[PDB]
């Protein structure tokens, strides 16, 4: 077999996610202790508009 | 051309060894780039059986 | 019929395997996907069929 072929490296994503037919990527975490879960997803939309 | 019978002769044997091209010139070349070193004359060969 | 063949055999996905897949044995340390002859993705590449 080592007659005929070669070999090198790359680089590739062994986990590949789609959401609704589009390529996605999911970030997953809970909020402080001290506050409420809605005011962290207005600042994670808030965030995530930058 | 239809032979009659056949002697042999046994208490030397040789052994016809394969090796793929690549990987010969490969280390002849490392042999005659200083990163080989050869001892004496012929190398040692030795055997495993099935 | 030839030219049929030649695309069925040359155009076709084979699954590779893995370095260091399952069942390992005692003392890998490497393991990693294996890339080999894909489906061809362009005009180039599928007229070099032989």
């Amino acid at each position: 077999f080592s007659a005929f072929s070669s070999s090198r490296w790359e680089y590739g994503s062994p986990r590949l996610e789609r959401y609704n037919g589009l390529p996605s990527m999911e970030i997953l975490g809970q909020a402080a202790p001290g506050k409420s879960t809605g005011e962290a997803m207005e600042l994670m939309e808030q965030l995530a508009s930058k | 051309a239809t032979a009659l019978a056949t002697v042999q002769q046994l208490d030397p044997i040789y052994v016809d060894v394969t090796q793929s091209s690549n990987d010969f010139l490969r280390l002849k070349q490392e042999l005659a780039n200083g990163t080989l070193k050869q001892e004496n004359g012929k190398a040692k060969v030795s055997l495993i059986t099935s | 019929v030839d030219v049929i063949t030649a695309i069925k055999a040359q155009n076709a996905q084979v699954a590779a395997g893995q370095l260091g897949g399952t069942p390992p044995v005692k003392g890998q340390q490497l393991n990693a996907s294996i890339i080999a002859q894909t489906r061809l993705t362009s005009t180039e590449e599928f007229g070099k069929i032989l």
